[PDB]
């Protein structure tokens, strides 16, 4: 309801998207954001989902692409859905395990710093390091931040950060979606595509099959 | 006011503040058995005890039956995993059924006294000292201590839509394992095998073709 | 207080400050009474101290090259004689259960009788190490820290026999041989899709 | 089986009285044409005979000396032997009809009785209270236990009128 970007512009936008969360466009046809705790927990949960999503298409893209030129290494030729049986120096089992514990004791003090923020900011080995008291959830800077980027256009960074993590979130989509449909690699799609975009489409290879 | 009919006249006993405090509230009462405040009460308990019986059931039939037909897990049928888990089993059914009804008894005389006197499970010297943990909420059905370990009904604001998610899902997990049966004395196979025959052609294989749910056609 | 177990989280007014191991865990709120509270102390202190004894006991009986925790008792199931410390033991299972029956019941039904007594004293500590309470409040945190580590540890031994067969002894050198291949996780009923 | 009896599928004296009934609808059948009525109505009772002797033979009920079926109306037999389609299921099914009609019509009475003229009411059924009453008597043993069980499904004595004994 006022002056801030849009996902349609002249469309009467809801009221409780003001733009204090970082790339508000005031997209929520479902008005799943209606109750101000659950956007709370939204929030989070969408920034963490981005994070990861970007990790994961970086770390599904660029094996690729060094495998498509001279660059070689053990897992080359594998694909990202096959490496899952792929032969390691441990067992999938065991290193399931050990990420468990590990996954469980930081996202359990995330959550700790969440329900209570700058609750958390302190190491409980070593009590002289701490991150700095100024904090909000799902920001938590210091250490995780160690060249001091955050110290200039926040807002600016924050909607680079949540506009690259929606788009990496629709890339680990279309990644399922193609290895589901087409069967093959992302980059090979990609490949196949550039070839002549005319005749390879998602309703060419969808009718091809039907 | 959600209403299970939109313009059908709300029943008078669904329409108190007594009974608009209970979760999923939706004027559904045609034959109108719960006129009676007491009455209305304790089919609110057998509906909490139902809702959460049904979603452990339909649950331990739907993940187990989901992984069989990939290659996570190889869980029978609901319909036949009694047979053989009993077979490769170290008590008989009848043993262990007795055993199941002593513990079950047990557990259930507890939260009969407690629904018949809300709190009087809370009597001093006699559980041991864990007396004071069997103390209920101030909502019957709900109770805290033991139950409920993440403290996730201390947060009042989203209590009242955490109940909405417990007694709607309840319901449908209600409905699930009726349609279980159902498909069982139907098609002979089991829900995920329905569902895989229903989403291959759903305009020939349904309830409509089986010959049993439309003896008239 | 000893500590805090969750970082950030306020400790619970009903846990006394002067409470041995008061860590503040206590999200169940089952020690919220204070009648509750007395008995589920001394309930901790015993439980701690028979945890020591039986770890300990497992661990020198498996380190002394005696068999296992487990197959302690094996000798009354298929006919055999009990040994302690190599040593032939004449008594059969029917006299060991009853004079621990009598001696348990009569050293219990002692200890009940004084009304809850967590720190008894005098006989029990001829040494006199406790003599002074200013000494007293830090070695009753050990002894209850430790006992909860005992604790711990027993309900490990079980565990990881049940999920694997051999004793504590023999799982820790396997895992010392193989870290990666030889843990929770590769035992196959801890992990099921794995 | 149960009292000495043989179930049917195996009496000689069942298929026999089947056999006699087929022989005299054929005998009555034999008189008449091939694509008549009264051929086609005599072949239907003969199917109909053959219909309800393997059904009553499938059901595994039990027959006696004369090869009629027998039923068992104890509990313990009739669930022990499968036998409680004789004499057990339509005893609940009677009772909830029974006691549907009885409720509905208590509750009739109880509705037109607080008004004007219930007489006028009782000789001239409401229509539409009737019906609302009748669908919603599907719940009359859980209503009828809720009645019992909070004291207004009696009258006190003292608002009973009694003889002068």
């Amino acid at each position: 309801d006022a002056a801030l970007p849009s996902w349609m512009p002249g469309a009467d936008l809801p009221g409780y998207l003001n733009g204090t969360l970082p790339g508000d466009f005031g997209f929520d046809p479902l008005y799943l954001g209606q109750d101000p705790v659950k956007l709370k927990w939204y929030a989070q949960a969408e920034l963490m989902n981005a994070r990861f999503a970007m990790l994961a298409v970086a770390g599904i893209l660029v094996p690729e692409l060094l495998s498509n030129i001279g660059f070689s290494w053990p897992g080359a030729g594998v694909a990202w859905y096959d490496a899952g049986k792929f032969e390691y120096f441990a067992p999938a089992s065991s290193l399931f395990g050990v990420q468990m514990l590990l996954f469980a004791w930081v996202e359990i003090r995330r959550y700790q710093d969440f329900v209570k923020p700058g609750s958390a900011n302190q190491d409980p080995i070593f009590t002289n390091n701490k991150l700095p008291d100024g904090n909000e959830p799902g920001y938590p800077g210091g250490i995780f931040d160690p060249f001091g980027w955050s110290k200039g256009d926040i807002k600016s960074l924050k909607l680079k950060e949540i506009k690259n993590g929606r788009l990496a979130m629709l890339a680990f989509a279309g990644f399922i979606g193609q290895a589901y449909t087409t069967g093959t690699t992302p980059l090979k799609n990609l490949s196949t595509h550039l070839a002549d975009p005319w005749s390879t489409t998602v309703w060419q290879n969808d009718l091809a099959r039907l | 006011r959600q209403s299970w009919l939109p313009g059908s006249q709300i029943p008078a006993h669904l329409d108190t503040p007594a009974a608009q405090a209970l979760a999923g509230n939706f004027g559904f009462d045609p034959l109108g058995l719960g006129k009676d405040p007491v009455a209305l009460r304790w089919y609110q308990q057998a509906e909490l005890i139902h809702c959460r019986t049904a979603m452990a059931g339909v649950a331990g039939i739907l993940i187990p039956g989901l992984l069989t037909k990939a290659g996570a897990l190889n869980v029978p049928e609901w319909y036949d995993a009694g047979k053989v888990a009993i077979e490769n089993s170290f008590a008989p059914w009848g043993s262990l059924l007795a055993v199941q009804l002593f513990l079950c008894g047990f557990v259930e005389a507890k939260r009969w006294q407690d629904i018949r006197k809300p709190g009087s499970q809370g009597e001093p010297g006699s559980f041991l000292g864990f007396e004071a943990s069997l103390k209920g909420t101030s909502e019957l059905g709900y109770p805290g201590g033991p139950f409920d370990p993440l403290g996730l009904s201390k947060e009042a604001d989203k209590w009242a839509d955490w109940k909405l998610k417990e007694v709607k899902n309840g319901r449908l997990a209600m409905l699930a394992f009726l349609g279980f049966v159902a498909q069982k004395y139907a098609t002979g196979a089991g829900p995920v095998d329905n569902l895989a025959a229903h989403l291959k052609d759903p305009w020939h294989v349904n309830y409509a073709t089986n010959g049993v749910s439309l003896p008239f056609l | 207080k000893a500590g805090n177990w969750l970082p950030g989280s306020d400790a619970p007014a009903w846990l006394p400050d002067d409470l041995p191991g008061n860590y503040g865990f206590d999200p169940l709120s089952l020690g919220k009474e204070p009648a509750s509270l007395k008995r589920f102390t001394e309930s901790e202190v015993i439980h701690g101290r028979w945890a020591m004894l039986g770890v300990a006991g497992s661990l020198a009986v498996e380190l002394l090259g005696y068999g296992n925790w487990y197959d302690a008792p094996l000798w009354a199931v298929n006919g055999g004689k009990a040994t302690w410390f190599g040593i032939e033991v004449p008594f059969d299972l029917n006299a060991l259960l009853a004079f621990e029956f009598v001696a348990m019941a009569a050293a219990e039904g002692q200890r009940g009788d004084a009304g809850g007594v967590v720190y008894p004293g005098g006989a029990f500590d001829p040494l006199g190490f406790a003599k002074d309470s200013s000494k007293s409040g830090e070695l009753k945190l050990k002894e209850i820290k430790n006992g909860r580590l005992a604790m711990v540890a027993f309900l490990g031994f079980v565990a990881q026999h049940a999920a694997t067969g051999k004793g504590p002894i023999a799982a820790l050198g396997e895992h010392l041989a193989n870290p990666w291949g030889a843990n929770f996780a590769t035992n196959g009923i801890s992990v099921p899709f794995f | 089986d149960i009292a000495g009896l043989t179930p049917c599928s195996e009496s000689k004296a069942y298929a026999k009285l089947e056999k006699k009934e087929l022989k005299t609808l054929e005998k009555r059948l034999k008189q008449y044409e091939a694509d008549s009525a009264p051929a086609v109505a005599l072949k239907a009772t003969m199917e109909r005979t053959k219909a309800r002797f393997a059904n009553y033979a499938k059901a595994g009920l039990l027959c006696g000396n004369d090869g009629l079926p027998h039923l068992i109306a104890d509990p313990g037999l009739a669930l022990k032997y499968g036998h409680a389609g004789e004499v057990f299921i339509p005893t609940f099914g009677f009772l909830y009809v029974a006691g549907y009609i009885g409720y509905v019509g208590r509750q009739y009475l109880i509705a037109v009785k607080g008004e004007a003229k219930p007489t006028d009411k009782e000789i001239i059924i409401d229509v539409p209270l009737a019906t609302k009453l009748a669908w919603q008597g599907a719940g009359w043993p859980l209503a009828a236990v809720q009645e019992l069980q909070r004291g207004t499904l009696l009258e006190k004595e003292e608002n009973i009128t009694v003889s002068p004994r």
